[PDB]
């Protein structure tokens, strides 16, 4: 699977999570930042590594990283 | 024509002079604050069994502790410098 | 002439078979 | 990992055809496999310097076996002028029989092709005389090939693997890789020339069972401990001898003649002799500077570590570079690289001019051949040069380490660097460019003579001060009062200056405004790809779009669509992209070195003087024309001994045209593509029963780039290669 | 000469290309009646053709073995004409336009909405800083010395 | 009618302007001073 | 830390903005926020930013 | 006191040095230990130049010889040298360089093994017979006198040269009497803008 990390310059915008299509991240209570909460990735194994929550995220630098590693077929997106 | 050992012997001679006499404690003083290794620790602590440095061979009776590798590189300068000006001599080059 | 006759046959059909079965075996295992 | 590829379970768990390809293609990036230590990659390396070994001492010994067996070494070595050396007979049962015809060449009873690596002219002129000595040797690097395979599997084994810290003993294989394997090998290599060659110039069958027989001197091994060295020298060859006869022949064995032996027109024995004995001994005097296990020498983290400035405008200086050094590995294979690189086009501008094989040069396809290919060699190395550059810069470098060091202070001032790089491949750009339009517009518009030729005053300069008297600078070597002339003026000048002036060989061309202007065109290819490579280099670690990419390495396939983009941002990709240039520098390096050296052959290089002022000159006075005959290998009329090139070259046209496929179109296309042949597979009848084990997918974007990439150059060299052949050995200047 | 060449007014085949050009010129002229236009326009590029090869002679021009100008630019003081001077007048005219632009991005850099000014140009600010590139080696030198050139 | 400077000023008219006034110019010096290879 | 509207330089090594200088909008007070330092810019970065949250430790106040 | 009115002095340069004038453009000397040896290396400079100045012409006028002539009798296989006249019987090139090589290497390399600074540059005791270093405010004196001589010495040595190269084969006293022949049409002029 590919793996995706959050750091703590996150600010919960929520905007990665409503911008991945295939339900891998979410959000999660935080004292960090104003928003209160924290974005996280529980479900990598059905990452596909497009990177939209990357393209999503605000922060400077990103918050969200996708570290494209072991192939598998779920994040090859093969139908077959 | 000049002979070829008394060439040799007197360079040598000079050579071995120079060594134990006028450059010995500068070249000793040089080689004490210089000495090779890896990452802090020599190569033999690191460490490589061929690379522990010879106490056996460098031993010598000698006043100052001139051995038989001080020997071996001024008799080499020596030998170097004496048919340098052998082979020098020998030619006909004129400028 | 004689011995090309063999080899190169040798070389350019049965070799690379061999070689191309045995390495599909492997890479299928 | 349970299957394919052993040495990495992520790519073994991949349930695709990726799987495979990967496999094959990180096979030999040992710090990336699993379970992996420094111990294991250095091993591993060692063995795999042991195979690269036996693989060369096999390949020589496959040539010298196939010219002994199937050559014409003996008919070449009676007449060298007028045989073309065999390189191995040809047996394709696809042949019909004008094929067959045609390349029945020398004096062969059947097909056979013509070498054009001059092995001829270079084992003719070291010594060897018949088939019997070229098996000989043949059976000797087979054994050498054995050996270093032996060797490989031993120092695998556990009593004979040495450790990381013998690998980590930089100064003891410096000391010994300098007076042994330059020193002792040179030595012993102008003991070769003395005791065989020279005398096998002169007539004199010298061989091991005599050896000890004969007196490589009148009065041998005397003066050299004498010191009356000279001697050695008293009576060169003369002037009319005979290659390989005792007409004319001398005695002397060390000289410093200078210039060509006039028959051969090549450089003399005793000069190469005396040449490879005197850089033996720099090498062996050399060779005694690092402190081993004897209580004196230098210590190379001692010496780098006073090299520091005071006043600190470089820093800390050197101060860490023995370290980082000595444990990347990549910085040793890039320094490595570099060097081996420069010295390789080294060997080519060298070759060229001032040849060392009897009877070659007078062979000019071998030539051009030779050239070229170690041109386009020295290219690759250099860009990988480059290329583990990064790599290091990566995968090892360690900033903390290397605090404000020339390293770290280099990854400072990075934009300083990339810039000016910018503006100089920039300037040279616009104003090469710019002048070669300008000219052909003068030349469409019929006026030639408002082109604007600039003369190479600089390189004319030079040669006149190297004792060219074309241009009449009389400077230096051409001035006659000069100290520098009267200083060698009975010594090496003669022969020398005799050479330089001589203007049918290669000895430093005359040159005009053309070679300005191409000159320039060079220097524009170094500086661009420099720029690629360099920019590629410092930007490996991170940028402003990518400050994090050395969490990533090496070569991933971007960063996404995110941030405006991210296509080819890796430092892979950079060198990727650097090929290119490569491949156009060292493609105007060759064209200009074959144009000019075609002209020369020709008799009129006032071809060349006229026509390489203007590209239109370029594509149809040295593209257009030297191809007539290249495509007429084969046509409807019939085929010639050329067909084998004009199929080459049509061969790497299209090669490099699927190369294009490869580079242009991109994934997804081809994924979805893919995705209905699949559909197409499980929906067809009869095929059904037949299912792959390795899902089918479109190739990976890197894989892509470097697939595509390899179509390029596999097309470009074949297709330059076919031009070149045949094109020279279709007339033989 | 310099390099080995021949000057162009005593160069053979300088006059040979001359008188080729000419030729050319004069054949293709035979056909046309010599009051109408296209005679008096090949007759018009005969004139400038002598004309052009004059001056370069009269320039002291070298020329090589091919009949045509080579150019020495080593700073020979025969031939300051062939680069260095020219090359003065570009100089000068690139660090004016240089000097100019730089003028117009830092007057419009401390400003509302700069980029603006960039994509349409403010014509009054650009002529009013027009002129000031004639004296840019003096602008710019006592820029340097100041500190006002970099940051 | 200030609209309408004001589009004259914009990027692309001006350099048309600018560059076309330039080729008048060099044109016309070519045209007084024609095969200049010196100066 | 710095007063609102205060010229600072950016410490952040992989900040877009990183050796120049932004003008600060307001600091968080609650002692919770890893990133107080509300910053804005004059250009923005690959993303179309023009605004970015820093710490203490990520901002020097210079004129 | 300094060597450009006006302008001002280094950090580092009080003028409490012998010929300390506060001339150092490229401020050299801004590392004190390396502006510790450049005072003994100028000293060095200064006193094997006023030994050569006046072995430059004096065997010009008396011996009738000339600085670049005397160098000419080597560089050939006769090899015979001659001094005040006579020829000297070890004046072979070999010899004397094998004695010059080694004399010069041992004193040399015995100043080298001194490591006091001020001894480094003023070592005094057996090299001062006369004893004119013992007055302290004597010694300062004669300290800016010598620096001083020495880099007079040092520019007369750039003169030598230099019209060495303008006029070779001709010695800077000749050179002296051609300038008294026409001053001012024998000058330095034709070398310069000239001709
Ligand atoms: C590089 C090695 C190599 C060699 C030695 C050959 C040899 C041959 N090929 Mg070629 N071929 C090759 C590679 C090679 N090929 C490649 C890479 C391609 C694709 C570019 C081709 C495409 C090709 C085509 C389209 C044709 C050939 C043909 C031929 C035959 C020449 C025509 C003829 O008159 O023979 C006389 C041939 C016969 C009298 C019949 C041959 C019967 C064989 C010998 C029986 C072998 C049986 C045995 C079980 C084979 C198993 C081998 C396997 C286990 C390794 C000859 C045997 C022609 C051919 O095959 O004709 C039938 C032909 O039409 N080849
Ligand atoms: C480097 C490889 C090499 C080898 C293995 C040889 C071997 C030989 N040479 Mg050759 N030779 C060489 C290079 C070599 N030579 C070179 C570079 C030159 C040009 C100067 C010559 C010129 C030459 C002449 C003119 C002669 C030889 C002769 C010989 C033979 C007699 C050896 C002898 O008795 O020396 C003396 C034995 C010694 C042990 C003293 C030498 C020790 C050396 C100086 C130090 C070695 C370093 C040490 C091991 C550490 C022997 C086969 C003689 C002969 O008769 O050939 C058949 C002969 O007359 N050689
Ligand atoms: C001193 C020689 C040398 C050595 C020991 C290495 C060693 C290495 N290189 Mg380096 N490099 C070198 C020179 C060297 N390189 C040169 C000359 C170049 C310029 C081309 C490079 C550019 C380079 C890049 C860009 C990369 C490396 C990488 C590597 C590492 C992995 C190699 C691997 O597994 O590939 C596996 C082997 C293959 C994929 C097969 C290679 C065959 C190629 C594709 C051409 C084949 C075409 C064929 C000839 C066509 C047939 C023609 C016919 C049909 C007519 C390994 C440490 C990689 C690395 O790990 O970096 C971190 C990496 O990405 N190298
Ligand atoms: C023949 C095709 C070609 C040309 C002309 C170029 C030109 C250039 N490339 Mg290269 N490139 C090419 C193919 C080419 N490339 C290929 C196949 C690859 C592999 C992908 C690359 C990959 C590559 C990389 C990685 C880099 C370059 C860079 C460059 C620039 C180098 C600096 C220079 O010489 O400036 C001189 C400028 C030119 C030669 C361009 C011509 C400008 C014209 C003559 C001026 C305008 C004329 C006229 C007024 C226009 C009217 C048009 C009208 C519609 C308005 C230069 C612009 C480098 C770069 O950008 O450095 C700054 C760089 O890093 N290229
Ligand atoms: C000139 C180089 C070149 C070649 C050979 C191809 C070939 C192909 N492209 Mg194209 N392509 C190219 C350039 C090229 N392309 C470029 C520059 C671009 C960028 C625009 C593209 C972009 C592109 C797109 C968008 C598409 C293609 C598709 C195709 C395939 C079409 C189907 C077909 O005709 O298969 C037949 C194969 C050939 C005609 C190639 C030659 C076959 C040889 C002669 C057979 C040799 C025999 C044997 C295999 C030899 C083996 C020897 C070995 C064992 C030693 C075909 C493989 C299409 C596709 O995939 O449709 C199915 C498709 O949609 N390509
Ligand atoms: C390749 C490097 C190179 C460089 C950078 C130069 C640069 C120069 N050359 Mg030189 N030249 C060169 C190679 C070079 N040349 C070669 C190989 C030759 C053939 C031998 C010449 C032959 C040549 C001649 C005959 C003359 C020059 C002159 C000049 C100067 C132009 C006038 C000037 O600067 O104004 C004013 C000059 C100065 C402010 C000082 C420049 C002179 C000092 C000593 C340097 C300039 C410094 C001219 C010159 O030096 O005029 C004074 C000049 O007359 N060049
Ligand atoms: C825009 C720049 C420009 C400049 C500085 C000039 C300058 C000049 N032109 Mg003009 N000219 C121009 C553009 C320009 N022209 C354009 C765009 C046209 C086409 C309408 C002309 C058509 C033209 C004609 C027909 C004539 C001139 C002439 C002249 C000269 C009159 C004195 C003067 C040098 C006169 C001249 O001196 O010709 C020899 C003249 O007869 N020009
Ligand atoms: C990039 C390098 C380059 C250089 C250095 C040149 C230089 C030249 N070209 Mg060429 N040209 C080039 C590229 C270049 N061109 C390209 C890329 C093309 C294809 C479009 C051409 C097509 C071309 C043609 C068709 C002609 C030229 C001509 C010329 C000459 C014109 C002299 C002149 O304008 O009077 C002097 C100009 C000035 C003094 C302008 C300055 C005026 C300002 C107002 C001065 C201000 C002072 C205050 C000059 C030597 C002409 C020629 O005669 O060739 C010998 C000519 O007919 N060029
Ligand atoms: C005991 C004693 C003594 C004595 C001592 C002595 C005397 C010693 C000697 C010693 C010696 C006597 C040594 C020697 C050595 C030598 C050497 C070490 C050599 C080397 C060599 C070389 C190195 C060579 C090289 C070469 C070659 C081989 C070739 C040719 C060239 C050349 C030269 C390069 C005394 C009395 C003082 C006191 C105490 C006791
Ligand atoms: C990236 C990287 C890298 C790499 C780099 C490179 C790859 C570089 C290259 C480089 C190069 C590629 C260089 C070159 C150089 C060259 C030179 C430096 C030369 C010199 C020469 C000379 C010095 C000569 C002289 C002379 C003459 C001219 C004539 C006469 C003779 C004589 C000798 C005098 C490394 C790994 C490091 C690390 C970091 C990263
Ligand atoms: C054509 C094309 C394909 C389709 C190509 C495929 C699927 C490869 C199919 C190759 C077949 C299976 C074998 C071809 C024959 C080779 C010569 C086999 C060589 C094997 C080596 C080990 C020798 C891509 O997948 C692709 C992906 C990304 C960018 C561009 C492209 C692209 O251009």
């Amino acid at each position: 699977s590919h793996s995706v990390k959050i750091y703590d310059t996150c600010i919960g915008c929520t905007q990665c999570v409503r911008a991945c299509p295939t339900d891998v991240l979410e959000m999660i209570p935080w004292g960090g930042c104003k928003a209160k909460q924290i974005a996280s990735a529980p479900r990598t194994e059905d990452c596909v590594g497009c990177k939209r929550c990357e393209s999503a995220c605000p922060t400077d630098f990103l918050s969200v990283r996708v570290y494209l590693w072991h192939e598998t077929t779920r994040s090859m997106g093969l139908a077959y | 024509e000049l002979s070829p050992s008394l060439v040799i012997s007197l360079s040598t001679g000079l050579s071995l002079f120079l060594g134990r006499f006028v450059f010995f404690n500068f070249q000793r003083e040089n080689v004490a604050k210089q000495v090779p290794e890896q990452n802090g620790l020599t190569h033999f602590e690191a460490g490589d069994t061929r690379a522990k440095e010879y106490v056996s061979l460098l031993k010598s009776n000698d006043p100052v502790g001139f051995n038989i590798v001080d020997v071996l590189a001024w008799g080499s300068i020596g030998h170097i410098v004496a048919y340098y000006i052998l082979a020098t001599t020998s030619n006909g080059y004129d400028p | 002439i004689n011995l090309p006759s063999l080899f190169v046959p040798l070389v350019g059909l049965l070799f690379p078979a061999v070689a191309m079965a045995s390495l599909f075996l492997h890479v299928e295992k | 990992a349970l299957r394919f590829p052993r040495f990495s379970q992520g790519i073994a768990q991949d349930p695709t055809t990726r799987r495979i390809w990967f496999g094959i293609a990180t096979a030999h990036d040992f710090e990336s496999h699993d379970d992996i230590t420094e111990g294991r990659l250095y091993q591993n390396i060692f063995a795999s310097h042991f195979g690269q070994l036996a693989i060369i001492f096999l390949w020589t010994s496959g040539n010298l076996f196939h010219v002994a067996w199937q050559g014409n070494f003996e008919a070449w070595v009676q007449d060298p002028f007028h045989v073309r050396p065999i390189a191995h007979a040809i047996w394709d049962p696809h042949f019909g029989q004008p094929a067959v015809e045609a390349f029945t060449r020398g004096g062969a009873l059947g097909p056979v092709n013509n070498a054009y690596s001059g092995v001829y002219q270079w084992w003719y002129t070291i010594g060897l005389r018949t088939n019997e000595d070229l098996y000989t040797g043949a059976i000797f690097l087979l054994f050498l090939s054995f050996i270093s395979l032996l060797a490989g599997w031993l120092h695998l084994q556990p009593k004979w693997k040495p450790s990381v810290s013998w690998f980590k003993n930089a100064e003891s294989r410096l000391n010994h890789h300098l007076s042994g394997l330059f020193g002792v090998s040179s030595l012993a290599w102008a003991g070769h020339l003395v005791h065989v060659a020279i005398p096998g110039s002169r007539g004199e069958y010298v061989r091991w069972n005599n050896f000890l027989d004969v007196l490589p001197h009148p009065q041998g091994l005397g003066p050299l401990l004498t010191g009356q060295w000279n001697l050695y020298a008293q009576n060169p060859s003369s002037s009319n001898h005979l290659f390989g006869t005792t007409q004319g022949a001398g005695t002397a064995i060390l000289t410093i003649l200078g210039g060509f032996h006039p028959q051969t027109q090549s450089l003399w024995l005793t000069d190469m002799a005396h040449h490879h004995l005197a850089i033996a001994f720099l090498f062996l005097i050399g060779g005694h500077m690092y402190r081993t296990n004897f209580g004196i020498g230098h210590s190379i983290k001692y010496i780098l570590e006073a090299h520091i400035p005071p006043g600190g405008r470089l820093g800390r200086g050197h101060k860490g570079l023995y370290d980082t050094i000595n444990n990347s590995i990549h910085f040793q294979l890039g320094l490595a690289l570099a060097s081996l690189g420069v010295i390789t086009s080294l060997v080519a501008q060298h070759m060229y001019s001032l040849p060392a094989y009897a009877f070659i040069a007078q062979d000019f396809t071998t030539q051009a051949a030779l050239y070229t290919h170690h041109q386009y060699i020295a290219g690759f190395i250099m860009t990988g040069a480059f290329a583990h550059g990064p790599i290091f810069f990566i995968r090892d470098y360690n900033p903390e380490q290397n605090a404000d060091n020339v390293l770290a202070r280099m990854l400072e001032h990075k934009e300083a660097i990339i810039s000016h790089l910018s503006w100089a491949s920039l300037f040279l750009g616009f104003h090469t460019l710019g002048l070669y339009v300008h000219n052909d517009v003068m030349l469409a518009f019929g006026t030639p003579e408002k082109q604007i030729l600039i003369e190479p005053i600089f390189a004319q300069w030079i040669q006149s001060a190297h004792g060219k008297t074309t241009y009449g600078f009389d400077v230096l070597l051409s001035s006659t009062n000069g100290p520098a002339l009267n200083a060698g003026r009975n010594i090496w000048l003669p022969g020398w200056l005799n050479a330089i002036n001589e203007n049918s060989n290669s000895l430093f061309l005359t040159i005009g405004p053309g070679d300005f202007l191409v000159h320039h065109a060079i220097a524009l290819g170094l500086h661009t790809t420099t720029l690629i490579l360099v920019k590629g280099a410092l930007d490996a670690r991170g940028s402003k779009l990518m400050p994090d990419k050395k969490d990533f390495g090496y070569s991933f396939p971007c960063d996404g669509p995110g941030r405006g983009g991210t296509c080819d941002i890796s430092a892979w990709d950079a060198f990727y992209l650097a090929v290119f240039w490569m491949l156009n520098t060292i493609g105007w390096v060759t064209f200009y070195w074959h144009w000019k050296h075609i002209t020369l052959w020709r008799g009129n290089v006032s071809q060349f003087n006229e026509s390489s002022t203007y590209l239109m000159g370029w594509l149809r006075d040295y593209l257009w024309l030297n191809s007539s005959q290249l495509i007429n290998g084969y046509n409807p009329f019939g085929m010639n001994s050329l067909s084998v090139w004009a199929w080459m070259f049509l061969f790497g046209h299209l090669v490099w045209a699927t190369g294009f496929m490869f580079l242009i179109s991109w994934r997804g296309y081809w994924q979805e593509l893919i995705e209905t042949l699949a559909w197409a597979h499980e929906r067809t009848p009869l095929a059904n029963l037949i299912r792959w084990r390795d899902k089918p997918v479109a190739l990976s974007i890197v894989q892509a780039r470097l697939v595509g990439l390899v179509h390029f150059s596999v097309g470009y060299i074949f297709t330059y290669a076919a031009f070149l052949i045949a094109s020279t050995s279709g007339k033989f200047g | 000469d310099i390099s080995g060449l021949t000057p162009c007014k005593e160069s053979k085949q300088f006059a040979k290309r001359e008188k080729q050009a000419l030729k050319k010129l004069q054949a293709s002229l035979k056909l046309y009646a010599d009051d109408s236009a296209p005679a008096l326009a090949i007759k018009a590029t005969m004139e400038k053709t002598k004309k052009r090869f004059d001056n370069y002679g009269k320039y002291g021009l070298l020329c090589g073995s091919d009949g045509l100008p080579h150019l020495i630019v080593s700073g020979d003081q025969r031939h300051w004409g062939e680069f260095i001077t020219p090359g003065i007048l570009f100089l000068y005219i690139a660090g004016w336009i240089g000097w100019v632009g730089r003028s117009y991005l830092i007057a419009i850099r401390d400003e509302k909405k700069p980029t603006q000014k960039e994509i349409i140009i403010d014509v009054p600010l650009a002529s009013r800083l027009l002129f000031r590139g004639f004296s840019w080696p003096v602008a710019a030198y006592r820029e340097l010395l100041n500190g006002e050139l970099v940051d | 009618m200030r609209d309408l400077k004001t589009y004259l000023s914009v990027a692309p008219v001006v350099s048309t302007l600018w560059f076309g006034a330039l080729a008048g110019l060099l044109i016309e010096i070519n045209r007084f001073f024609p095969d200049a290879l010196i100066f | 830390g710095p007063k609102r509207g205060a010229k600072v330089k950016i410490l952040r090594k992989e900040s877009y903005w990183y050796k120049g200088t932004g003008s600060v909008v307001a600091v968080d007070q609650d002692p919770n926020t890893r990133y107080p330092v509300v910053v804005r810019f004059n250009k923005v970065n690959y993303a179309n930013v023009s605004t970015n949250n820093y710490a203490l430790d990520e901002i020097q106040e210079v004129e | 006191a300094h060597w450009m009115p006006g302008e001002p002095r280094p950090a580092y340069l009080d003028g409490s040095a012998p010929g300390d004038f506060g001339f150092d453009p490229l401020g050299l000397g801004e590392v004190p230990a390396n502006l510790e040896r450049y005072k003994e290396s100028e000293l060095i400079h200064c006193r094997w130049a006023m030994l050569a100045v006046p072995g430059i012409l004096v065997p010009e006028a008396l011996g009738y010889g000339n600085w670049v002539k005397a160098q000419e009798w080597a560089a050939l296989p006769g090899g015979q040298a001659t001094y005040l006249g006579n020829p000297v019987p070890w004046g072979t090139l070999p010899t004397i360089l094998a004695i010059e090589f080694l004399a010069i290497a041992f004193v040399e390399h015995q100043r080298s093994m001194e490591k006091d600074p001020e001894k480094k540059k003023y070592p005094g005791g057996a090299f001062d017979p006369l004893g004119y270093s013992k007055d302290p405010k004597k010694l300062e004196e004669l300290k800016v006198k010598e620096i001083k001589n020495g880099r007079l010495a040092l520019l007369a040595f750039v003169g030598f040269c230099v019209q060495q190269s303008a006029y070779p084969g001709t010695g800077p006293l000749e050179n002296l009497a051609t300038h008294l022949a026409d001053p001012w049409h024998n000058n330095i002029g034709d070398i310069l803008i000239g001709f």
